[PDB]
């Protein structure tokens, strides 16, 4: 039911979690919107 | 000396005790006022040093900005120190390293701008707040450079 | 070091006025009247102030307790 | 707030001779004994008549001194009784000395001393439920040579530490001897919120004592007087003997081993390891 | 409480040193000082050299400086020390007589006074004459309070009570009733009572043949420890011997019969300083005999009893019919209004109940206690450890009879700018010391803690 | 008349590392009136006590808390190694009141999901404080139990005043068959000791499993005070520790380094472990008339030995409960204290 690649590709789930925490969405965007990290590995930490 | 002289000295002391003595008046008190003073010196020195342990930044907006920078660099280094340990995704490590070097230069420019604008005391406080993370990322960069040289040479 | 000692009294302004009346009746022992809610007095005569206050309240109210 | 200061003075006639050997023989333990008596009296006076206790550690066992187990069956004069009784007992103990006493030099019963003293503290606290006793013990050791660091007592010392912390009993230690920081004792005082004092030999401690060994009863707003840093870079490798920093600790054995794994059967518990796990470790 | 320590510092410095000549007196007064001063004195006693004050400041840290001032002010007031503006600095050192006497006492000094005791066949039994001393104390307590029959023959004691105005009783008519002094006597349980009596004997016995140094020597030698042998025979001044006989009459000396022997060390002198257990024809067993009654229903339930104790209880509650274990009594606003007629404040009685009548309220105070102090931060509601309901009812009766509000402190000024006044007010609100303030007048009447901390910050 | 354990017969192995996931029970059943406030309040209080105790004795493990309300398992504390978080979580819960029916199945599945990250050398566990007499499952249960035992996840449950067949099956199933772990209570004190015995690691007779060396390093305290700076919570903290390898500050803990992710400990945790591994032989109670030993204590000095011929009093017993290997006496208080708090046997230390 839960797999590393599954959570990796669960884009809608990931964006929902982005909505989950202001701190989360903030750090994510500044790791992304700042021309930083592809979301894939960013979640690969946060699985 | 052991055994013989051991028992000898032991008996000597035993006697001395039994030899009335134990003049608690003669119990040092402090004897040499100088020795006393020296002891006090040692102790006040240690009290001072351990007291130095007082168990508040200026620019709240720059403080928060620096905090964001720290969080950013922290997670970036997090990903490297994951990858640089673990291992065949070498190109991913390369991208991470290039990004980390970019981040290091970015923070260097950040410090430059802080020194320019906030002056020195505020810049000093910022440098103090960022010293540990800065050292860690610099060490990570150096370690990667060493490993890359080792692999190449 | 400035510290002006005395019997500080604080109450409602009406009781303050009554206390000032009584105190004037007993030769004005109140050292100072800090404001409408505070009074500075000498503690020497505050006890007889309370005594005469009790006397006059007993005279007036008399506690019918009906 | 009464306090139960339970000194623990160890007296090795071997170490006593070492003290005579150290520097000159310009005075035996007699200095220490007298200073201890005076300090004990001082504490006995300071508070509202709070008891004390003293234990020793001679070459072939330990034995109480002050509380004076049933034997028959000046100045406030209770000072008098305490001190004269202690000295009578200690002279009796010194009679307990001979070659057979010289024989069992293998061990050093300090750990037994600390453990028993802690048991005593528990006894007294438990019996005296009313007026809870903010107790705390002490340690006096004549630092001798011939053993840079005896370790066969390492564990019981730490068990003493944990008992102390649970019982909330600071334990202060005074080592008199060579410039060898008694590492286990150092960690003991530091962890259990104590104070360490590595005096030189012949000075009349009484000042050192009454200064830095009298602030632990029930105060603790006051900066302790401990020496330089108390690094917790703990035990050297069981196999090697060199102090470890990035340890390598096996398993259910728990022994700390160096960067040199023997490859199998960690040399304190017979437990062969997964050679796959060995290679995983070797992947560096 | 007259706080005999205050009387101690009252006496001039030279006679203070006169007293300090007696090492045992030095020790006994060492017992009394606040712990901070105790520790500082014990530090200074040995290093034979004055010490700058800066060290004694830096010895203490934050949130505990209040005691520093307490100690220094006390010690200076009784002048045990000598502050020394030697180089414009502060070269503290004790009254050297004090230092030497104390040091002698710690290591076998020449205090023949403190060593006045004699060791011999102490045939005194624990109950032996201890019951007699307790009976004498009870008899004098009853006679002063006024019992149905007052066998108190202490003609000197009666004169002390009357001239001292011990109790609001008509001694001219022979009355021994409770006045404000009588109320306090009803209040101070043991140490308070003994202390008030000793002070009264001091004030009355102050005219001729005093030898105050010998007086305090005898008093403290009594309180120190059991002198026993040769005390009354040998270890006493002439006027010292007279004072000893008088005290033995007053109970405070348990001297044996035969009118000539060693000192009879009754437990009472121990009780003078101990601040400890209070329990004293040939029968009397009670660690909790006193069976008082005090719950949330404001009633008097008594099983355990003591006739003088229950009479004390009746001093603020009605009596109708004495029962076997009980006495007919119910505590109401009228019951305490009885003592309010004597003007007795509902203050001493608070701690009295918290302490006395507990021999029957042990379990009551335990269930109210519940150890609800460590549990207080977690469970924010107290388990009626000290009953607040009863306190509120008592305050209500007190308020019903009073109607006046007063505040302690001193008026303050020289708040030149609004900034200093506002910052001090904010700091006081942080520390909760400002009773009231106003920037318009730049004045207020509160405790000196804010000024003390600001002055210390400014100067050092 | 004695109540003693005869002998310990697994003094060779325990699970020293742990990851225990306590799951409470907050459901309508827990609101009956059998325990003084209720079931629920007393339960949570003892749960707090157990949290403190367990994180003391096993100071290297983690823990997570799970409730069962309205047939749902709502995680109330992530699996974490800091006792204070869990303590606070329980504080919060205790002011909230139960509802719905206990969905044992959901809680089980949530746990099994939760303990996946726990590595092989670490050991898993669950502790169901089951209070009700029913469940309400949205799926097959034996499916879950089979998945569990497939994932090597021992489970111990503490039922309230009854025995439920499925729970008995559950405990018997995961714990390698050997049924001893479904202990249910009959008194509050029994409950206290229940949690207490839940604190210790858990042996039965371990199958020969993989035993693995684990990398970890110890920190060194820091010195400066004003330089307050933290790398595990990103605050200013007046001084902490240094990872020997990651080399970044970490607020006080036995936690895992938040930079290079290796376990951090001092040693005293390892000392606690040592205490649990190899305990003492249970002290023997000396024969009443056959002792003829010293009339005192040994570790302490108590005067509670005998009375010497007193009809029934001396006929009772001789308080001389004496340990074996050192063969020295010890009064009852001393023996209780040794075997409870400090495990260095006094005499057996000295020889
Ligand atoms: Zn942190
Ligand atoms: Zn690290
Ligand atoms: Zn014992
Ligand atoms: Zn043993």
């Amino acid at each position: 039911s839960l797999s590393k690649e599954k959570l990796l590709t669960n884009l809608k789930l990931q964006q929902s979690l982005l909505k989950g925490n202001k701190v989360l969405m903030k750090v994510f965007q500044e790791t992304v919107i700042n021309a930083g990290l592809p979301p894939s590995e960013f979640w690969s930490t946060r699985i | 000396s052991n055994q013989q002289m051991l028992q000898q000295l032991s008996l000597v002391m035993d006697n001395l005790i039994n030899k009335l003595d134990l003049n608690q008046v003669v119990p040092n008190n402090e004897v040499s006022n100088k020795i006393n003073k020296r002891v006090i010196t040692a102790i006040k020195i240690n009290a001072k040093q351990a007291k130095h342990n007082n168990v508040e930044v200026k620019s709240t907006l720059p403080i928060d900005l620096l905090e964001s920078c720290r969080m950013l660099h922290t997670t970036c280094c997090e990903f490297l120190k994951h990858f640089y340990i673990h291992q065949k995704q070498a190109s991913t490590v390369k991208k991470l390293y290039n990004h980390l070097k970019d981040c290091i230069e970015k923070l260097n420019e950040l410090f430059q701008d802080v020194l320019n604008g906030d002056g020195e005391s505020m810049s000093n406080t910022c440098t103090a707040y960022l010293k540990p993370v800065l050292n860690s990322i610099t060490l990570a960069t150096h370690k990667y450079d060493e490993y890359f040289n080792e692999y190449n040479n | 070091a400035r510290a002006r000692k005395g019997a500080l009294v604080q109450c409602d302004p009406s009781i303050k006025a009554l206390i000032l009346q009584i105190d004037a009746k007993m030769s004005d022992i109140v050292l100072e009247e800090l404001d409408d809610t505070h009074l500075l007095v000498n503690p020497s005569k505050v006890e007889f102030v309370k005594h005469e206050l009790n006397r006059l309240l007993s005279k007036n109210i008399y506690n019918p307790m009906d | 707030s009464p306090s139960l200061l339970t000194v623990i003075i160890e007296i090795a006639p071997k170490l006593w001779t070492t003290f005579d050997e150290e520097g000159n023989e310009k005075g035996s333990i007699i200095k220490v004994l007298e200073a201890l008596i005076v300090f004990l009296n001082a504490h006995l006076a300071f508070n509202s008549a709070n008891k004390v206790a003293v234990i020793a550690a001679y070459s072939q066992g330990i034995k109480y001194l002050y509380p004076e187990s049933t034997s028959a069956l000046d100045m406030y004069r209770r000072f008098r009784n305490v001190d004269e009784t202690l000295v009578e007992e200690i002279y009796k103990l010194f009679e307990l000395e001979k070659k057979q006493i010289e024989q069992n030099s293998q061990r050093s019963t300090l750990a037994g001393a600390m453990s028993a003293g802690l048991t005593y503290v528990n006894r007294i606290s438990k019996e005296s439920v009313t007026t809870s006793l903010k107790s705390r013990l002490l340690v006096l050791t004549c630092g001798s040579g011939s053993s840079k660091d005896e370790i066969f007592q390492y564990i019981p010392i730490m068990n003493c530490i944990f008992s102390a912390t649970k019982m909330k009993c600071p334990i202060d230690v005074v080592k008199i001897g060579g410039s060898k920081e008694s590492t286990f004792l150092q960690q003991t005082t530091d962890a259990t919120n104590g104070v360490y004092l590595h005096v030189e030999s012949t000075e009349g401690l009484i000042q050192y004592l009454a200064t830095a060994m009298f602030i632990d009863p029930s105060l603790r707003p006051i900066i302790v007087k401990p020496n330089h840093g108390s690094v917790d870079f703990r035990t050297s490798c069981y196999l090697t003997g060199r102090v470890v920093a990035v340890g390598f600790i096996c398993s259910v054995c728990l022994c700390v081993l160096s960067i040199i794994p023997p490859g199998n059967k960690c040399p304190a518990c017979d437990s062969q390891f997964d050679e796959h796990v060995i290679a995983k470790l070797k992947r560096k | 409480k007259h706080s005999v320590t205050q009387y101690l510092e009252e006496i001039p410095q030279q006679v203070q040193n006169r007293l300090y000549t007696s090492p045992a007196t030095c020790l006994a007064i060492y017992r009394i000082l606040p712990p901070l001063a105790k520790f500082f004195i014990m530090a200074m006693v040995f290093n034979e050299n004055e010490v700058p004050l800066l060290d004694l400041d830096k010895w203490v840290n934050s949130n505990g400086k209040l005691q520093f001032q307490n100690a220094i002010k006390s010690m200076k007031s009784l002048h045990l020390l000598i502050p020394n503006k030697s180089s414009g600095t502060l070269m503290i050192n004790l009254n050297p007589t004090f230092k030497i006497s104390l040091r002698n006492a710690l290591t076998g000094g020449e205090v023949q006074n403190s060593f006045g005791v004699v060791v011999e066949e102490n045939v005194v039994s624990l109950d032996l004459l201890d019951e007699y001393s307790a009976n004498k104390w009870e008899t004098i307590l009853h006679f002063m309070v006024g019992t149905p029959l007052a066998k108190i023959p202490s003609e000197k004691v009666l004169n002390l009570l009357k001239h001292s105005k011990l109790m609001e009783e008509v001694n001219s008519t022979g009355e021994f009733k409770i006045t404000n002094e009588g109320f306090q006597f009803l209040l101070q349980e043991i140490n308070s009572q003994l202390w008030t009596l000793l002070l009264q004997y001091l004030k009355m016995i102050e005219t001729s043949k005093m030898d105050l140094v010998d007086v305090l020597h005898f008093i403290f030698m009594l309180g120190a420890l059991e002198v026993g042998k040769a005390y009354k025979i040998d270890a006493l001044s002439e006027t010292q011997r007279i004072m000893l006989q008088d005290m033995r009459d007053y109970g405070l000396v348990f001297q044996k019969h035969s009118n000539d022997s060693i000192f009879y060390p009754t437990k009472l002198a121990l009780m003078l300083t101990s601040d400890t257990k209070t329990i004293r024809g040939l029968k009397n067993q009670d660690i909790p005999d006193g069976s008082l009654i005090v719950e949330t229903n404001f009633k008097i339930y008594s099983y355990s009893n003591s006739p003088l104790q229950i009479a004390v209880l009746s001093l603020f509650v009605h009596l109708k019919a004495r029962f076997v274990n009980m006495v007919l009594g119910q505590i109401t606003r009228e019951s305490i209004r009885r003592a309010l007629t004597n003007g007795i404040t509902a203050d001493q009685i608070i701690a009295y109940l918290e302490t006395h009548a507990h021999p029957q309220m042990r379990r009551l105070a335990e269930e109210k206690l519940e150890k609800k102090l460590e549990l207080d931060p977690n469970c924010k509601e107290p388990l009626q450890v000290l009953p607040p309901t009863v306190v509120d009812q008592i305050r209500l009766w007190q308020l019903e009879l009073d109607r006046v509000i007063t505040y302690e402190g001193s008026l303050y000024s020289d708040f030149e700018t609004s900034q200093e006044y506002n910052l001090l007010s904010k700091y006081a609100q942080d520390i909760g010391v400002l009773l009231w303030k106003d920037d318009k007048k730049k004045k207020f009447f509160i405790s000196k803690e804010g000024n003390s901390q600001v002055l210390d910050f400014a100067k050092r | 008349k004695k109540r003693t354990a005869k002998k310990n017969i697994t003094p060779y192995q325990r699970g020293i590392i742990r990851s225990l996931i306590l799951t409470l029970d907050c459901s309508e059943a827990m609101l009956e009136k059998d325990l003084r406030p209720n079931r629920h309040a007393m339960i949570i209080q003892y749960a707090i006590d157990f949290v403190h105790e367990f994180f003391d004795q096993n100071p290297i493990s983690q823990m997570g808390i799970i409730i069962m309300r309205n047939g749902l398992a709502q995680l109330v504390s992530q699996v974490s190694g800091n006792p204070q978080d869990h303590i606070d979580a329980l504080k919060s819960i205790r002011k909230q009141e139960p509802k719905g029916n206990p969905s044992l199945q959901n809680a089980l599945e949530m746990a099994r999901g939760l303990l996946l990250p726990v590595p092989a050398h670490c050991t898993r566990e669950v502790l169901i404080v089951f209070g009700s007499l029913s469940t309400t499952d949205p799926g097959d249960i034996h499916q879950t139990i089979d998945s569990l035992v497939s994932e090597k996840i021992r489970v111990k449950v503490l039922g309230l005043s009854a025995q439920v067949a499925i729970c008995k099956e559950l405990c018997k199933a995961t714990n390698y068959g050997d049924e001893s772990f479904y202990k249910i209570l009959l008194d509050e004190t029994h409950l206290k000791e229940l949690f207490n015995e839940a604190v210790t690691p858990l042996p039965v007779n371990k199958i020969n499993k993989g035993f693995t060396l684990v990398k970890m390093g110890f920190p060194t305290r820091i010195f400066e005070d004003t330089p307050t700076f933290c790398s595990c919570h990103s605050k200013l903290v007046y001084g902490g520790y240094f990872c020997p390898n990651c080399h970044s500050k970490v607020c006080s803990l036995p936690t895992v380094c938040p930079c290079c992710d290796l376990m951090l400990i001092l040693s005293t945790h390892l000392a606690r472990s040592y205490h649990h591994l190899m305990p003492l032989k249970t002290f023997a109670e000396v024969p009443t008339t056959e002792k003829f030993r010293s009339e005192d204590c040994f570790s302490c000095q108590s005067r509670f030995p005998i009375l010497k011929n007193h009809k029934n009093g001396k006929l009772l017993t001789s308080s001389r409960y004496r340990c074996e290997d050192c063969k020295q006496e010890f009064c009852v208080d001393c023996d209780v204290f040794i075997h409870e708090i400090l495990h260095n046997c006094p005499g057996c230390e000295s020889k």
